[PDB]
């Protein structure tokens, strides 16, 4: 569920 | 398939604190199975990071103990209500590889304006309580 993501980008 | 656990996090005066949190805050190092397994962290920003996410609250689980090796693990971010149920519950659908100080997450994880309603019912006391699960395979 939802688009994942990181604080590193 | 190998340690599944949970960490509830409670966030006092949340509104009250705004300014107080700043841009990032983290949670205290949770672990289970801590003599056999290794230290997580939870971290959230009030306000998103970037334009994209400004009206949004990110949250996000990083490693912070040194692993023996790569670390793949499944998560589950949810929002305990006034009755302590889940509501708006956010899973990664696949596993994600983690390393020391590296953290995956949610950029757009709840609107910040559904949080702030008196109707969802999600502050009480000024106390957002956030609910992890987490699914570490190896």
């Amino acid at each position: 569920e939802g688009t994942v993501s990181s604080s590193t980008d | 398939m190998v340690v599944k656990f949970s960490y509830m996090w409670t966030i006092n005066n949340f509104s009250f604190c705004r300014e107080e949190m700043g841009e990032v805050i983290k949670s205290s190092t949770f672990s289970s199975g801590a003599n056999d397994k290794l230290k997580w962290c939870l971290r959230v920003n009030p306000k998103g990071l970037d334009e994209e996410s400004k009206d949004y609250l990110s949250l996000y689980l990083l490693l912070v103990s040194c692993p023996k090796s790569e670390v793949r693990a499944k998560f589950k971010f949810s929002i305990l209500n006034a009755k302590g149920e889940e509501t708006k519950a956010m899973e990664s659908q696949r596993a994600y590889r983690f390393v020391q100080g590296k953290d995956w997450g949610f950029k757009k994880f709840i609107r910040r304006g559904f949080l702030l309603d008196e109707a969802n019912g999600l502050l009480p006391d000024d106390k957002l309580t956030l609910f992890c699960e987490v699914s570490v395979v190896q």
